[PDB]
């Protein structure tokens, strides 16, 4: 079983490695803050059933936020669009350093 | 007594104990803590301007702010 | 000398996990996890790695293989290369350079998943005002939020040497 | 998907199959145990630095040290074993049949 | 003033490199020109490809990779 | 240019080490009551040449080896620890600023554990394979002591850069807070290196031998960077160069000269000695170099 | 799903003050003290709206205030400014305390003339 | 072995525990594992046989590898979606690769290799010390991480490991590898009830745990390795006998013993769902590792072997073994069929 | 690849003195075990202690030297255990 | 006496003399008086790629004071 002697001493020595915002020793954020924000008040007064099927979208922001996933995919398409059409020759190109 | 027996192990007793207490005895904890606390990592965020407070002060030159002064005195 | 030399030491790394994977004599094998922890180390420092990584340096490769070592030499003698061993890393060579060549000449290579192929210039800081190398305040903190953690990890290491020389003979 | 995680996956899956298949020495097993274990060191830690994770940045050395005292651990077993035989083969060790 | 002149230069690599997409894209279907791929409307710090992309190496290397291994 | 600081680096340390050979040939000589090499050239620097040169002439041993392979592995190991570890180190200007070094340092000592090992294995018969265990042993005992003290004394200081180090030695020496400290370090430093007073009692000779005097030498500067010294003030280095190297160059005299005039100890009151002296006595050092900076209101400016 | 809403090149041009690191870096501390008063306005916009492509007016704001200050610094004394900054520049990375009697020397330049 | 140095380590066999039970973080986790292993470990081996310290090797390395290939599935974890809550999981293949540490963690189906081989040569302390924490120590993670768990998993592995524990079992004399054959049908039986009621798992748990203390208990109240001596065991004394009848009999769990409600109760709320036919196929397996209690029952105290004098010789030294706490667990582990509805004590 | 360009130097030049040096002329004890194993796991307690000086800059002084003094005593206990307990002796 | 000796002790010294003052020797002649940035931060690092950023050769050691403001 678990139990919740971490919330009946008041003593809440192990809630601090836990997530990220939480106040780091000096106050800077990670790479995702708001994203865990708004995605922890939206999963807050819930009991983790609706946390599934209503917070979706949310949840998916801050998971391409975590990762990247797909925004490396577009960037990627992007990069192989650009290497095939300068093997064409179509526009020798002025995206870099100069027209 | 034991002085002669184990000398180094009491010496090193001897440190030790001194090292749990002597920062009990100390002029200078607070110091260390206010040394510590007054140096800032992030940037000093600024606030709304007021609701007409006597305090957060408008110049960088202002003293009505918390500043040091023990720093520069030694 | 060029942009994806993290993926390139990551090359060398997995070859080097082969090397000692396909079961030499264990001084080879404590050689091939020197080598594999040597590019391992270059690998995390290139991510910046400012500190982790060469603190790993002293412990793996300053405390651990030392006593592996240690331990070929006064244990074991194998006192005398074979088939299986060396069929095996060319299996492990045949099949990095199968996923390898496909990474390469194609988009994507899935065992369950979808590895976004191209070198990691991505994702990386955009220049911020680090000022203090976050490693070393991050691992700069245990002393004032770790309470509970190194007293657990101590007290391990200080059973961790009771048990020991139990086992060798306590007392 | 930050592409060397792929690369490490599969070390970690090497180092896995090397600790599973192993045909004689012990010592080659804990080595590739050590091997598995600087892996998830590593993959850990790239994530943890691509994150900005600056709060709990402990998750690589921590792990490191506790999974090295269990290599520890390990040394002392295979020298008990070698002491109370003549080697520490995976042969040998078929007393106590299952 | 770091910090303001920090924030028009990676907006100036924003709306160049967006210009630069916008020109080159043109053939592919669907492709909006500028979609965050994230859902909410707020401002998220890039990753560097999205500020150092298509920029051939040379400053990508000497941006990214610089504080890593100078000295 | 870069190239060019790493030639010029790693060039002198063969006319370093030749002729560290012949001065401690000559030290020795006058701690006893001997002349020469002289006969040799005036004084004999071409005997240093003369023997380098010879033994690089002189026929191998022949193999008699276990992987081939692995028997050279070795001494190039040793060497390229003994030319990579002048990097970081700051006579004013270090090759490479970093922001952590003494670690640095600490783990390329284990690698020269890893050095002695190998060798050890690949050698030969098992007579030479215990007498190198025992070299192991009684090396690998003291990289807790020696980063142990070095963590204490550069707690005084809070920071790696080791340009902080220069920095903070601007007023007193560094001998003057921490003496036991600093003399409990330096008989690290001869058990790091591997001399007399402590036993010992190969191929390529010559290899094993240009390791033990880079490392001998590599602990010198790293003792006058750390202990000593004295103020460096810019657009002049000459002047900071010149009172580093009259000062290592005292050190590594005094070095040899408590080499010269004692016996070997005991495997076992080697042991013994370091342990259940040297042990609870660098505690000691460390938990008062702790408690201190707390009371004297001197924590120190860790940027 | 949504685009963004990035600022045209009319946005995007201010007279940038291309000036060098240490230069700035030594000529800080006035900076913060005559101006860098309308530039909190900027600052608690950037922790108000997390949200550049915003805070750009107020951006070129401290822009055309760094120029101005540093114009108002150009003209007057001290000219040996150049020669404390360059006292400055070639000491590693900058500690103030290097070169401390010139900085006495424009301290005093400052105060009695301006 | 010093009386100290075993307080000692029965304190970090508590703390280990306890910090499996107790925290919210994966590391504390993974560390109470290992630490509950390295204490674990002198506990066997306290004589110096080498059945004992080859036990103690097998089980290091299964142990070990088990831990391991937990913190694989916690960088896993971390990989996707990550924050170190103890919680529903973020993967299918890290959920898998963690229920499969679990269990190779405390007794499974393909798992099981070690655990005879690891009870056959230590002394009865060291394995009734191990069953109990080390079928203790995971149940409290799964009970945690349920939600998110591929169903496949938990139930392939409990349905093998009872017809494991079923089928192995009929051969063995080694009193040792007859408990732990009945640790691994229970284990699948205290496993499969997981996905649908776990307050089940725990009261299985308990169960267990008491049952198993008793029988180690009439094990340790005089040493026997084989049947032939718990033969001259009931020469020697016959209340050990009619108590090794009842506990046997509630290992085999009949309705009017307190063995049998374990059983029933997960037939009650596992056929409160769609699942009939593995509710009988499991109950027949249960049928099935009954026989060898059975016959262990006929070898004890029913039918009598003959027996060998110098048992006349101790006739004249009355009963001098202390018992921990014998009658206690006894009385609370027949005795307890009419407390079914404290049931709901637990949650 | 700074450094990597001074390895790859150091390494290419010693191979060099070697290859230049070498085409031109032509059972066990328990006690070696225990101070190995003693060393690795100081090793690893000098593992936890050595980020100290990273630490020593916090508005948590007092608990800072608390537990730093609890990590080299519980050194000092394990030392002191292995001293008494004939753990070194010959 | 050890006359004779100090000639060794003196050309080896010599030889242990040389590295770092040529080395620091090609640090000011490698960007003109200067010193070389050391880099340790990643504030210190973007402060220097800002700073060979406007300079306009893009080298961050001709250092740029004053003569661009207006």
């Amino acid at each position: 079983p678990f139990f919740d002697v971490q919330k009946k001493l008041g003593v809440d020595l192990d809630h601090w490695m836990t997530i990220q915002s939480a106040e780091q020793p000096h106050r800077i954020p990670a790479r995702c803050h708001a994203f865990e924000k708004e995605w922890i008040e939206c999963a807050h007064g819930i009991g983790s059933i609706r946390a599934e099927k209503e917070c979706k979208i949310e949840f998916e922001d801050f998971r391409e936020c975590l990762l990247r996933q797909k925004t490396m995919k577009r960037l990627n398409a992007i990069k192989r669009q650009r290497d095939k059409l300068i093997k064409e020759g179509k526009y020798t190109p002025p995206p870099h350093h100069s027209g | 007594n034991v002085w002669a027996k184990e000398p180094v192990l009491v010496a090193s007793f001897a440190i030790a104990g001194l090292a749990v207490i002597l920062p009990t005895l100390s002029p200078y904890t607070k110091y260390s803590l206010m040394i510590n606390r007054a140096t800032p990592y992030n940037y000093p965020v600024p606030l709304r301007d007021d609701g007409n407070m006597p305090d957060v002060p408008s110049h960088p030159q202002d003293p009505q702010g918390p500043s040091l002064e023990w720093l520069k005195r030694l | 000398m060029m942009t994806y030399i993290v993926f390139i030491l990551s090359i060398i790394f997995v070859m080097g996990f082969v090397g000692f994977s396909s079961k030499p004599s264990p001084i080879y094998g404590g050689l091939g996890l020197i080598v594999s922890g040597g590019v391992g180390c270059g690998i995390v420092l290139n991510f910046g790695g400012s500190f982790l990584g060469l603190m790993v340096f002293l412990i793996y490769l300053g405390g651990m293989m030392v006593v592996f070592g240690y331990t070929t030499a006064m244990a074991t003698e194998q006192y005398p290369s074979n088939k299986v061993v060396l069929g095996t890393f060319i299996t492990g060579l045949l099949m990095e350079f199968l996923m390898v060549y496909y990474v390469l000449k194609d988009k994507e290579v899935e065992i369950v998943f979808k590895f976004n192929g191209m070198g990691d210039w991505v994702i990386y800081d955009t220049g911020d005002s680090g000022f203090f190398s976050e490693e070393a305040m991050g691992i700069a903190a245990l002393y004032s939020y770790g309470t509970w953690l190194v007293i657990v990890t101590g007290w391990s290491l200080l059973i961790g040497v009771v048990v020991i020389m139990e086992i060798t003979r306590g007392n | 998907m930050s592409l060397v995680y792929m690369n490490i996956m599969m070390a970690f899956t090497v180092s896995l199959t090397g600790l599973l298949m192993y045909r004689s020495h012990l010592m080659s097993s804990l080595l590739c145990l050590e091997g598995m274990m600087l892996s998830l060191f590593i993959l850990a830690t790239l994530m943890i630095l691509n994150s900005h994770f600056t709060l709990a940045s402990m998750m690589p050395i921590i792990l490191l040290v506790f999974a090295a005292c269990e290599a520890a651990l390990g040394l002392s077993l295979l020298v008990m074993v070698s002491n109370t035989y003549g080697t520490d083969y995976v042969q040998n060790l078929n007393l106590l049949q299952c | 003033l770091l910090q303001a002149e920090k924030d028009r230069r990676v907006l100036q690599m924003l709306r160049e490199n967006l210009e630069e997409e916008a020109t080159i894209m043109k053939d592919v279907p669907g492709w909006k020109v500028g979609e965050s791929v994230f859902h909410t409307t707020r401002w998220v710090t890039p990753m560097m490809g999205e500020l150092y992309g298509l920029r051939t190496g040379e400053e990508i290397l000497s941006s990214t990779y610089g504080f890593i291994w100078y000295t | 240019m870069f190239m060019i600081n790493v030639l010029t680096l790693i060039i002198p340390i063969l006319l370093a080490v030749a002729f560290l050979t012949l001065v401690e040939r000559k030290v020795l000589g006058y701690m006893q009551f001997r002349k020469g090499p002289n006969v040799v050239g005036p004084y004999g620097l071409l005997q240093p040449i003369a023997d380098a040169i010879k033994l690089f002439i002189k026929e191998p041993l022949r193999p008699a080896t276990s992987s081939i392979s692995m028997f050279i592995l070795a001494p190039i190991l040793a060497l390229t620890l003994a030319l990579t570890m002048w990097i970081p180190l700051p006579m004013p200007y270090p090759l490479i600023n970093m922001n952590l070094g003494v670690l640095f340092m600490l783990a390329m000592s284990s690698l020269a554990v890893y050095s002695i090992l190998w060798s050890g294995w690949a050698s030969n018969s098992k007579y030479a394979l215990i007498g190198a265990l025992r070299a192991v042993a009684q090396t690998i005992s003291y990289e807790v002591t020696l980063a142990i003290i070095l963590l204490s004394v550069l707690l005084m200081n809070g920071s790696f850069t080791l340009s902080t180090l220069i920095i903070t030695q601007e007023q007193v020496w560094l001998i003057f807070p921490a003496w036991p400290l600093a003399m409990m370090w330096f008989i690290s430093t001869l058990a790091e290196t591997n001399r007399a007073p402590f036993d010992l009692t190969a191929g390529p000779f010559a290899l094993f031998f240009m390791a033990e005097y880079a490392n001998i030498i590599m602990m010198n500067i790293f003792t006058t960077t750390l202990f000593l010294g004295a103020f460096h003030n810019p657009y002049m280095p000459e002047l900071y160069t010149i009172n580093f190297t009259i000062k290592s160059l005292l050190l590594s005299i005094t070095f040899l000269w408590i080499r010269a005039s004692y016996p070997r100890f005991r495997y076992d009151q080697l042991m013994h000695l370091l342990w259940k002296n040297f042990l609870p006595l660098t505690l000691a050092l460390c938990m008062w170099h702790v408690s201190l900076p707390i009371l004297l209101s001197s924590i120190p400016p860790q940027t | 799903p949504g685009i963004v809403e990035l600022p045209s090149l009319e946005d995007l041009k201010v007279q940038e003050v291309k000036v060098s690191s240490s230069v700035l870096k030594a000529a800080a501390h006035h900076y913060g003290a005559q101006c860098d008063k309308p530039n909190k306005e900027f600052m608690l916009c950037r922790w108000e709206e997390k949200d550049p492509r915003r805070c750009l007016e107020e951006g070129k704001l401290v822009n055309q205030c760094a120029l101005e200050f540093f114009r108002q610094i150009k003209r007057h004394c001290a000219e040996p400014f150049t020669e404390y900054w360059t006292c400055i520049d070639y000491s590693g990375l900058q500690l103030f305390r290097r070169c401390r009697k010139e900085q006495a020397q424009f301290d005093k330049c400052v105060l009695d003339k301006l | 072995m010093n009386p100290i140095i075993l307080i000692i380590i029965l304190m970090t066999v508590m703390l280990g525990t306890i910090i499996v039970m107790i925290s919210t973080h994966w590391l504390l986790i993974w560390i109470g594992f290992e630490m509950n292993m390295l204490a674990i470990i002198p506990i066997m081996m306290k004589k110096h046989n080498p059945r004992a310290t080859e036990a103690s090797t097998k089980y290091f390395l299964t142990q070990s590898t088990a831990s391991m290939l937990l913190m694989m599935a916690i960088i896993i974890n971390l990989m996707f979606s990550g924050q170190w809550t103890v919680m529903k999981l973020f993967n299918p293949m890290a959920s898998m690769l963690m229920t499969m540490a679990l269990a190779m963690k405390l007794g499974m189906a393909p798992f099981h290799f070690w655990v005879p081989e690891v009870t056959q040569g230590i002394p009865l302390s060291s394995g009734l010390i191990l069953l109990t924490w080390q079928k203790l120590a995971p149940m409290s993670v799964l009970y945690q991480i349920l939600p998110s768990i591929n169903l496949d998993l938990i139930l392939t592995l409990s349905i093998l490991s009872i017809t494991i524990g079923g089928w192995g079992g009929l051969n063995q004399t080694q009193l040792r590898k007859i408990m732990a054959y009945s640790s691994i049908a229970h284990m699948g039986w205290m496993t499969a009830v997981l996905l649908y009621n776990p307050t089940m798992t725990l009261l299985n748990l308990i169960i267990y745990i008491i049952m198993t203390s008793t029988m180690f208990t009439l094990f340790m109240a005089n040493s026997t390795t084989t049947t032939l001596s718990l033969s001259h065991t009931w020469n020697k004394a016959p209340i050990m006998t009619i108590l090794v009848l009842i506990t046997l009999l509630s290992m085999g769990g009949l309705p009017p013993l307190s063995g049998f409600m374990p059983k029933w109760m997960i037939i009650q709320e596992m056929t409160k769902n769609d699942s009939i036919i593995l509710p009988t196929l499991m109950a027949i397996t249960a049928l099935l590792n009954l026989y060898f209690y059975m016959r262990l029952t006929y070898s004890t105290a029913l039918t009598m072997f003959p027996s060998t004098n110098n048992m006349k010789m101790k006739w004249q030294f009355p009963t001098t073994k202390r018992m921990t706490l014998l009658p206690t667990m006894t009385v609370l582990s027949t005795m307890l069929l009419p407390l079914t509805p404290i049931l709901s004590i637990l949650e | 690849m700074n450094l990597m360009i001074t390895l790859l130097t150091n390494f290419t030049l010693a191979t060099l003195l070697v290859t230049i040096a070498f085409w031109l002329p032509q059972p066990f004890s328990m006690k070696f075990f225990l101070v190995a194993i003693t060393f690795l796991l100081f090793d690893l307690e000098i593992a936890l202690l050595l980020p100290l000086p990273w630490a020593s800059q916090t508005t948590n002084l007092n608990t800072m030297l608390t537990m730093a003094l609890l990590l080299i005593f519980l050194l000092a206990v394990s030392l002191a255990y292995e001293w008494t307990q004939k753990g070194l002796e010959w | 006496m050890w006359f004779e000796v100090l000639p060794g002790i003196a050309v080896m010294g010599v030889c242990l003399f040389i590295p770092g003052m040529a080395t620091a020797r090609i640090h000011r002649f490698s960007n003109g008086g200067r010193e070389k940035r050391v880099a340790h931060y990643s504030y210190q690092w973007y402060l220097m790629e800002r700073d060979r950023r406007v300079s306009g050769v893009n080298r961050y050691y001709v250092s740029k004071g004053l003569e661009n403001i207006d």
